[PDB]
Parts: C-alpha cells; structure tokens; sequence
RNA sequence: CCUUGUUGCUGUGAAGGCUGGCGAAAGCCAGCUGGAGGCGGCAAGCCGUAUUGAUCUGCAAAUCAUUGGCGUAAGCAGGGUA
RNA sequence: GAGCCUCUAGUGGAUGUUUUACACAUGUAAGGGAAUUCGGCAAAAUGGAUGCGUAACUUCGGGAGAAGUAUUGGUUCAAUUG
RNA sequence: CCUCGUCAUUUAAAUGGUGACGCGCAUGAAUGGAAUGACGAGAUUCCCACUGUCCCUACAUGUAGACUAGCGAACCCAUUU
RNA sequence: UAGAAAGCGACGCGGCUUUUUGAUUCUUCGAUGUCGGCUCUUCCUAGCAUGGCCAUGCAGCCGUGGCGAAGUGUUGGAUUGUUCACCCACUAACAGGGAACGUGAGCUGGGUUUAGACCGUCGUGAGACAGGUUAGUUUUAUCCUACUGUCCAAACAGUUGAAGGGAGUGUGGAUUAGUACGAAAGGAAACCCACACGUGACCUCUGGUGCAGCGGGUGUGCGGAAGUGCAACUGCCAUGCUACGUCUCCUCAAGCAUAGCUGGAAGCCUCUAAGCUAGAAAUGAGUCCUGACUCUGGAAGACGGCCGGGAAGACGACCCGUAGUUAA
C-alpha cells in the first residue's frame, strides 16, 4: 500500500507518512518529507538535486517514458 | 483571604508519595475471583517489551440510533507494541491458608529435577560458585517424604499457586544468565482438582496459548522509565514565574501560610521522577503469532514475519511467540512485564467490538523507513 | 445554549482537530457577502480555565468584528465558520492536511450563509456537517 | 592667574569668485570653484541613561558586562601660584 | 592608528571525574502575534554604498538620510571615469 | 473640590488620549500671558513593521554547582527544641 | 383576580456573626519589613451550577419558595496602582468568605511615606497642605526544626497485608417526537455516539531541537592544489528527549432528606412508639499507589570489594557480565 507519489522528488510516498499541501488555486499536492517543501518554495529546480528520481530520469541515468 | 480565582490542584495524589520502586520485575498482587464451576485454569504469564508499529483495521462502529441507511465501513491508523513471550516452565507449587491476618503459606515443594538458568537465581555473582545448591533435596522422594507433604497440602488448604520461571536462554539480546521467577494463581474446582493438576505438569512447558487468545481484554504490570531528580515544573506541572525574577522562575512561589508552622505533604517540591510501578487495565490483543513464521491480510498477499528491516533498534528479531496489543506499555525496551486476565469484564463500546486487520507496517525505524522488503529496495536500485 | 446577544440555535458535533486559530487573530473572508478582514474575539462552546486562550479549528463558530469592508459592515459584531487552516490536521485515516491561507464565512443566527459564493477550496469534513456550503464552494478536499 | 601638552576618517555645502543664458533696465536662472559652523555619523578619549542585569562573607568601604550621551570645542589634562 | 586575521618582540596553572536539580552567560522554535505587564521592560526587526522619488509647517536657514522603492558575488570583455 | 463633569471622536468594551464647552473650590499678563519652527538618554496616547512578553513550554552549548586530591574561614550562640 | 399566611408582611419585639467601620490602650519603640498584583496549597457554608426530593397562583416549556448535602466546578478581556466599581465576549454557572486584612532571607515595585524640582491656595517670612505633578539603591541560610526524595536499621529466593493516601467531572448531538400536554401558540422524559477540562503513561506517525555525521560560502594564515586553524555564518540530518502528537478513566454494601408498608397508644385513625421496603455527584469497601509485625524454602560455605557495562543514577543504591553467541 501506497500513500502516493511525492510531486517534486518522484519517490513513491508509504502508507501513514508524508503530507498534502492545497494551495488557494485549488490544487492538492503530496510532498514526501518537509526538505522538499521547502526546496519547492526557495525555488531550487529539481533536476539538480542529483539523488531525486526526477534529476536521474532527466539525465538518463535511469530508463523512463 | 480567598484567593482571586479559582483553578485545579497541579497533579493527582493518588501517587504521592512518589518514590523509586525496589527491584525491576513486578509481582501480581491480586487475581480475580475464584469460581468453582468451571475447569482448573492458570490466570497470568511473563513477557519482554520488544517494541511498536502500526497498523491499519476496518470498522463499522456508530451510534445506534444513527439514521443512515448504508452499511458504512471505514478504515483506521492505530499505534500497537509487540511483547515477546517464550513458553515458561513449571518447577513446583505452594498451597495458602485464610487466617485472621490474611493468607499465610503452609509448604513449597519442587520437582525433582531443576535447571541451571533457575539455579542461578539462588546465586548472587553467577561466575564463582560451588553449585551444591539442591543437591541434597532429591532423597525426599525415596522417602516418601514427598507423598506426606502432598498429603498435607490437600488436607488443609485455601489457595493454591504453581511456580514457573522462563527460559531466558532464547533471548540473546538480554545478556541475562538468571531466570525471572513468578508465582501464579489456579481456578476453578476443587482444591483436590488443583493439586492434581499441578501434579500431571511439573517439569513441563506451558505455552501463551494455555491462557490467553485473540480479541481478550487483559491488565498489564510493570515499571516506567527513569528520569532521575527532577523540578517541580516537570514532577507536578507547575506554570513558570514571570520573566524579570530574581533567584529562579521554576519553583512554587509559596509553599504555604504563617499557620500551620509547617509544610504541609500537599505542596510541590524536587525529587525522583519515573521508575515507579503502574498498572494499565482492560487493554486488548490485536493478534497472537510466531516470530519466523509468515502472515498475511485479506488484503495485503504479501507473506512477511513481524520483524522490521534490520530488527528493532536495540533487539533485533524476534523468534519466539508474540502478543500485539494496542496503544503504549510502560518501561523501555527489554524490562519484564507481568501479564494477567482482567479483573472484572468492560461495558465500553470501544472495548468489546471486534478487530479486522488490513495492513502492517514493517519499514525500517532507523531513519525515514521507505521501503517494505529487501526485495523492493532491491528493485528500486539497480542490481 | 442561547445567551445574551448573537445567540446560536443550530448546534453541531465537534471535530478533535488541532485549534490553530484563537482571540486575537485576523483572518480573511471567503464569501462575496463584503466584509473583507475579520479580528477574531470569542468562541463558542468554550467553557474556559485560568490563564488559557480560547480556540477553535475548522467547523466551529467564532465571534468577529468586522476589520476591513463595506461602510454599512464595519465596527459590527458577526458570527462565522471556519472551513481551512494553516496549521496541520490529523484525519483518523492517518492522512495530514495543510492549507496556505485560513479563511471563514458569515452566517445567520439560524446557520444559513450570508452570501453566495465561496472562493477557494473547502474541508471535506465541514461539509459533513455544515451542508450549504457542500453547494457554493470552490473545490472540496 | 602664569607656563605647557592633546584634532585622525567621513557627510552637508554659508560668504566670496568664474563661465553660459534671459532682460530696456534693475537683477533673475543654470553648471562649476571655494570651504564657514559652541552643525550631523564615527575613532582615541571624556562621561554615566537603561537592564531597577551580575556582585552584595565582593576583584572593589562604589567595581564588571551589554546598552547609551558628547566627541573642530562656554572640550579634556600635567606642573608652578592664589 | 574601527572590528576580524598574520610578521617582529613577548607570554600562562587548586587534580581528577561526562558531570542530577536550581542558577548565570548565550543559541533555536509549529500555529497565533502584545492576548503579557503599571508600562513593549527585555529581545527581535532596520542597517554600508549607488540611483530614482520625497509632505505639513517654518524665524526661509531648515524639516531631510523625511517617508516610499530598486540594485550589489564570481568570470571574460569593451570604454576610460561616466 | 464636587468629579470617573457633559457632548463628539478613537475600541467589541475607554477611571485613558485628542477635539469642543465654561460663574474658573482656588486661570491670567516681565510674581510675565498667548500661538509656532529647529533641538531633547525629559513626561504622555495611537498606528505600521517585528518578535518566547504571553498562550505553553520544549531541546541544546559554555561556566559554576554534586562526587574526589591539596589548602582552609566567618556571622551567630541561656539552650534541653 | 377569591382569600391573613402560593408568594408577600407595615407598626413593633428577640437573637447570632466578626467578613465593614468605630470604641478602648492589655502585649511589642537595644525594630515582629507597611497597599495591590503574580505563584501555590488547604479550610468554612449562610448552596451560584451539577445529583436526590417537598410545596406552588405546578397544563407543557421557563420559573419561584423550602430540605439532606461542601465530592467536582466557578473563565478570557477594555479604562484604572488599586481592593472596589463599570462595560464587552464566552459559559452548566461565571456564589460569598477565612488562614499574622495567608504568602517580600518567594518575586515585583505601579500607589503611599526621606533628601531635587513645578503649579494652585494659605503665611510679612523661614515654610505648610489624607490638594494635583514628575525623578527617586529592595542585603544575608553554610545552624535547629518542618517538608521532598536517598541509604542503613532488615543475608539470599518467593510472598503476606496492619495502617496511611486516593479520581474522574461536565457539556452537546441523535432517538423517543413535532409525541404526551394544550383553544391555539408552543412543547418535555433512559440506553448509544462526539467533544472539552482534569489524571497516568508512551514515541509507531507528525511538529520542534541539532550534541555524533555529511555538505556550502565570506575575510585572513600554513609557496600552489589537496588536507586544514581562527572569526564566526549557513543547508540537511541518525539515536535520544519532548507536545503542537498517540493511548487512558467502574462496581458493590450500608443508608440522608423524603415518599411508603404493617401497627398500638386512643375499639376509629395514623410512615413510629417496636419492626420492615425503596432511596443522593454524599459515606465505607474492592479494582489503583505505599508496605509494620510476620510466614514458607535451600545449603559448609556464603557474601562484599576490585575489573568491565547500562535499560539505572547527584553520591550511595538498582539491573547485569568476567574464558564466553565475551570484548576489540
């Protein structure tokens, strides 16, 4: 069982942990841990945090769609 | 004159005086109420605290009178703790008389053959003995002394307990060479039924499974962690003083009136925090299991032990059987508890509802746990 | 029970969510009914003990006045519900919520809405018990 | 009262001066030069507002910390004399 | 000749123990933001230089750094103080 | 003095502040009277920013403190408490 | 609305209290620190809420007068140095008091009440004024006793229970039900579920903290790079600790006020004179914490130090290990 997926790490999120953050545009987004939030919010790119799933996938270091 | 206004006492003295309690493994001090017209049957059991996890059940519970028409089903995240419980062995029995000071002890009598770990407890330094402890107490039984002692027992007796101890030798992590010894308490039947039973099991293993199974409501027994002396703003939770005092702001400011000329036992004052006895009534069994055989849900088709990746912090896996049970259990990790049939039967809704179980968690409780198997970490990497 | 002035007939169950929101707190207005700002100055429910705050989450009733508005709103007295907060909140699933801004919404001493419209995104669990506002919010979570 | 010692860094930009424009005149407007003041921010120093802070069998029969006021001058100081 | 770091030249002892509570010098804090208290006391916030833009009143000198806003590192070039 | 004077404004709420009014217990003209600017470690009220002052406390650092070696006092004292 | 007495009760008369202010001067002038607030504990009842009842000008809802009862509650703010007062908001309700006008070697220092200075009124003046205004140093426990924990009196293993402590309190929703009851308008009465305050524990989750660990930059040192000192800044974060997190809290017996049963005195009557029944958040026990004197058992050796650890800790004490799934 899964809580989902993290938005801005790309981890898959486990059952009873991490948090939704519902901003006033209307959109419900998940987060796996507060470090991320707070990248998201000083505007850090994810692609270069290097031990992301997203930077990884983007590099092609690992296979993707 | 009255003070302004009115508030609540800080702390409840039903346990005042708060002192250390005397040695760590507890003794039950009271059982619940004979009944002849059932079977003879044992009423406690020893256990290790190993740990917590959580869980996740289903649950149909609503008002009565609740209109709605559906049968509604929802599910809930709760909090348990495992307890290890390895089978103990019975080693003698003791028989009781009433009197006008309460119950008095008649006679003791122990099996004929007995184990080094529960030798070892007669002994104060386990390393420098001549062991001739019981050596002597086996020619009883060639002279019938045993059969006269027996006799003695039925003829005049109240109550009756056995004597288990456990085999402490099963778990490594405890670094423990001495079994802990408990004395337990028989009903049902005749007193003659007791002893006869008692008699047929001397020298045997008695598994969890012989007292206690899934859904049961039971008291457990124990002592809480350690704190060390401690102020009275943590000891009875009283406010700090205002900021700009002179002389310290974590005290009781008064600590009483000119009349009487003393202190009175009602006031705060520094000491020792923790380490006490408490009981916790009417909790209940979630599950009972082995820690190396696999399980699973309705819903969940994987196979897993109890154990989390790489163990509990300072324990590691557990072999033996376990009891989960809900919410939290007093004292850290690796203290004896004492565990026994509750006292008199709950009328709470909460209580006597029945428990369904969807999911466990079994991630690791070192750091951030993010991963269920070796399997799946080993697929998220590569290789 | 209905007492002095402002009084409420339409009492409900209460949550046991975390109270992030207390005497003293400014705090925006989500409906077109045209108050603006509302200054939080009481709680309904709240017996009270010393030296204590009172507090309230999302579901319960406040009293306000009326900071920022339309000249014929201002300076007066109010009664409002509380549908988002920016301090966490625990559902007995085990899931957690946070929102970015908190927000209420006026109400008649009977409970029905003062406006029509509700901007943003609303708590599921209001609008299991305060059913209007099931109608005219903006986005339910 | 007599004889001596003691002004480092910066801001603002008075009087006086030179160009260019406007005006019938009188004299108005720009840019630059010049460097006044018991005038501003600081340093060395001199002082003593707050914490009713520390200390109160003190380091000390009046001290210590942080925070403050003035610092190109009815400012501070040694010796001789009344 | 500020604070911080170095060269020349000069420098030091009531012993061991990881050491509860309460202190005295200091750090950090979810949501709320003076509700605290006689009283924002204490603390936090602002801070240098460059540019834009600056009110009432006034003895016309001032107010004025009014207020309010933006910029600032490394590298490689043009141009010569912009 | 009566007095927390009356009316307006500031607050949810004003023994406070500011604006008006005046038979002023007992205002008033170098015993100096009245209206402003620039300047006060002077007294007082409000707003914005800011915050452990507070709700309501938690954790961590240095120095003392506890225990130990060497050195070694005083206030006070009819005393049986 | 009839009517002394549901509720009131003129004109008169008898008491109790010490929480107001007087009256008096017995104790202290080789010194008993003086108002208010903050903090914290206990007691009283003349009962505001919460529980059981009786009367009613008690239909129901809301009330009013009385009885046994002191277990649990009685709040957040604006002006003011205030106790007091007066308003706003909440509430089941926001009752009234005592303990050297409780509480300064517990704090604070706004008021009053030393020495500086302004104003008004009084005085020829020096000066006065329970008139107004502003600035104005809060010392010392290391003694005895109390109180809170700690060891010994009490070899080791298993227990017993004398006596002392004591704990859960309240609100709402749904259902009965738009029912009984009332011309209508209005409008009640268990069980179950949610919550708040209080109590005792616990870290699986989520906040907080950053001592161990990994990274980054500014000024200046060790010829450069690499490894790094000092001034200190900064991003993440194990274990642990913690609340803003999670779990927790009823059952008997004897009986108060009352309302009843049988029943004489007193052939009738009658709750009482003997006897019996129902009876409160109150009382006494159990479940919960502390643990006096005891009781049962093993064996010619036992136990303490020294050495090494912690789940325990101020120091002692407690839990453990020493040729082994021992340590490095």
């Amino acid at each position: 069982f899964y809580e989902g997926t993290c938005v801005y790490s790309g981890y898959p999120v486990p059952r009873g942990k991490g948090t939704y953050f519902v901003s006033l545009d209307d959109k419900s987004s998940l987060f796996f841990s507060s470090k991320y939030k707070n990248f998201s919010d000083k505007k850090i790119k994810a692609k270069r945090v290097k031990q992301t799933l997203m930077s990884k996938q983007f590099c092609g270091k690992v296979e993707s769609v | 004159s009255c003070r302004n206004y009115s508030a609540p006492r800080h702390g409840s003295l039903a346990y005042c005086p708060k002192k250390r309690a005397k040695t760590t493994k507890p003794a039950i001090k009271s059982f619940p109420k004979d009944d002849a017209s059932k079977p003879v049957h044992l009423t406690g059991y020893l256990a290790y605290k190993v740990g917590m996890t959580h869980v996740v059940r289903l649950s149909t519970r609503r008002s009565k009178t609740e209109r709605v028409l559906k049968e509604t089903q929802k599910e809930v995240l709760d909090a348990v703790t495992i307890l290890e419980v390895p089978a103990m062995r019975i080693f003698g029995m003791v028989g009781y008389k009433s009197t006008v000071n309460g119950l008095k002890a008649i006679k003791t009598v122990y099996a004929e053959h007995l184990d080094e770990q529960v030798l070892a407890r007669l002994r104060k330094r386990n390393s420098r003995s001549s062991k001739l402890m019981f050596k002597l107490y086996p020619q009883k039984y060639e002279n019938g002394d045993i059969k006269r002692d027996y006799e003695l027992l039925k003829r005049e007796s109240d109550v009756v307990r056995v004597l288990a101890h456990t085999q402490v030798s099963k778990i490594p992590s405890l670094n423990l060479k001495k079994a802990h010894i408990l004395e337990i308490q028989l009903n049902g039947g005749t007193i003659e039924e007791k002893i006869e039973w008692a008699i047929e099991r001397l020298e045997k293993e008695i598994p969890v499974s012989e007292v206690f199974s899934q859904q049961d409501l039971i008291d457990v027994i124990g002592v809480t962690k350690g704190k060390g002396k401690e102020g009275t703003t943590k000891r009875f939770g009283t406010t700090i003083l205002q900021h700009k005092s002179r002389k310290g702001k974590r005290k009781v400011a008064c600590i009483g009136a000119w009349h009487p000329a003393n202190v009175r036992r009602t006031v705060a004052r520094a000491g020792q925090l923790g380490f006490h006895r408490r009981t916790a009534q009417n909790k209940k069994i979630y599950m009972m299991g082995n820690g190396k055989t696999p399980f699973s849900t309705e819903y969940d088709l994987t196979s897993k032990t109890i154990n989390p990746m790489g163990g509990f912090l300072r324990y590691g896996n557990v072999k033996s059987d376990f009891i989960m049970v809900k919410g939290g259990i007093q004292g850290p990790s690796k203290r004896v508890l004492a565990l026994r049939k509750a006292f008199a039967p709950s009328n709470l809704g909460k209580d006597n509802e029945e428990i369904v179980l969807k999911f466990v968690d079994a991630s690791s409780k070192k750091g951030y746990g993010r991963f269920q198997t070796t399997e799946e970490k080993k697929a998220y990497f590569g290789i | 029970p209905g007492k002095g002035k402002q009084p409420l007939d339409a009492i409900k169950n209460r949550y046991g969510f975390t109270r992030g929101i207390q005497v003293g707190t400014v705090l925006a207005c989500a409906d077109n009914s045209g108050a603006k700002m509302l200054k939080t100055i009481g709680v309904k429910g709240v017996s009270g003990r010393l030296n204590r705050l009172p507090a309230a989450g999302p579901g319960d009733v406040i009293v306000a006045s009326v900071v920022k508005g339309r000249s014929d709103m201002r300076k007066k007295i109010v009664l409002a519900v509380i549908i988002r907060q920016k301090q966490m909140i625990r559902r007995k699933d085990g899931v957690r919520l946070q929102f970015e801004e908190s927000a209420a919404v006026i109400i008649s001493n009977k409970g029905d809405l003062k406006g029509t419209q509700i901007s943003g995104p609303v708590l599921r669990e209001v609008c299991d018990i305060w059913p209007k506002i099931s109608s005219q919010a903006g986005s339910i979570y």
